């Protein structure tokens, strides 16, 4: 029950700090809709692509 | 130009363009056409590319000539008024885009070709159309507004 | 018998030679076909932008 608390209280840090960086890879860009995203933050380092 | 209407029961639900070296024919649309010497043209389905069969002969080629990438956003002449963008097309008015006119060219300054259009009944106050465009050195790209009904 | 004769008792190593060949190379003819189908689609959503 310990092994199953540390991997719970470690993965709750997962999704507040890898989505907490998933918020700041795309916010200097959906506001800007004008200018093409680098293609290294595209699709490896931040998830979302370029859509149309 | 040179544009065909496609019957269905004595009614016009759509347009046929002709381009140099392959004609073109919307998918969403049916009926027979217009002409005895396109009568014989083997029609076939593609992907939402919209891509017919040209097999028409030398005698009517060389209709409407193809034009190239690096499209400026300046004036274009559509049948029903005009579209100034490039990137995609420009708030066409109210009143226009009714149904049965699918597969309208949009033309150019030259008379030139260069989107054929597929959708877009109605957005609301402006009116988006979902065209087909060339994107850089000549691949075909079907470019789509959301929520574009198909007309 | 003495012995006892299993399943894969018969099987020499030449007759298995051809039991791979025959489920590796045509199980392999399809994972290029859908290797392919994932290619296209790439190239195809690199001309949307």
């Amino acid at each position: 029950c310990t092994c199953v608390a540390i991997i719970m209280v470690s993965c709750v840090t997962s999704v507040w700090l890898l989505c907490r960086t998933r918020n700041l890879c795309i916010t200097p860009y959906k506001l800007a809709p004008n200018a093409q995203v680098p293609i290294l933050l595209a699709l490896l380092c931040c998830i979302k692509p370029t859509r149309a | 130009d040179k544009t065909f209407p496609i019957m269905l029961n004595g009614q016009v639900n759509g347009y046929a363009c002709v381009v140099g070296g392959r004609v073109f024919k919307p998918l969403h649309v049916e009926g027979r056409i217009d002409n005895e010497q396109l009568a014989a043209i083997k029609l076939k389905k593609a992907s939402i590319y919209d891509l017919e069969y040209g097999d028409v002969p030398q005698c009517m080629k060389s209709d409407t000539l193809q034009y190239t990438s690096d499209k400026p956003p300046g004036f274009y002449n559509w049948h029903h008024g005009a579209v100034q963008y490039e990137n995609n097309r420009f708030t066409v008015p109210r009143g226009v885009g009714g149904k049965g006119d699918s597969g309208r060219p949009i033309l150019d300054n030259k008379g030139r070709v260069v989107a054929i259009v597929l959708g877009g009944v109605n957005e609301g106050s402006r009116t988006a159309l979902s065209v087909v465009t060339w994107n850089q050195k000549g691949v075909t790209v079907k470019d789509t507004p959301e929520g574009s009904e198909p007309w | 018998a003495q012995h006892t004769e299993s399943f894969t008792s018969a099987i020499s190593a030449t007759a298995w030679s051809w039991i791979k060949v025959l489920v590796g190379g045509t199980s392999a003819f399809i994972v290029l076909g859908l290797i392919a189908t994932a290619v296209v689609a790439l190239v195809l959503f690199f001309h949307r932008h």
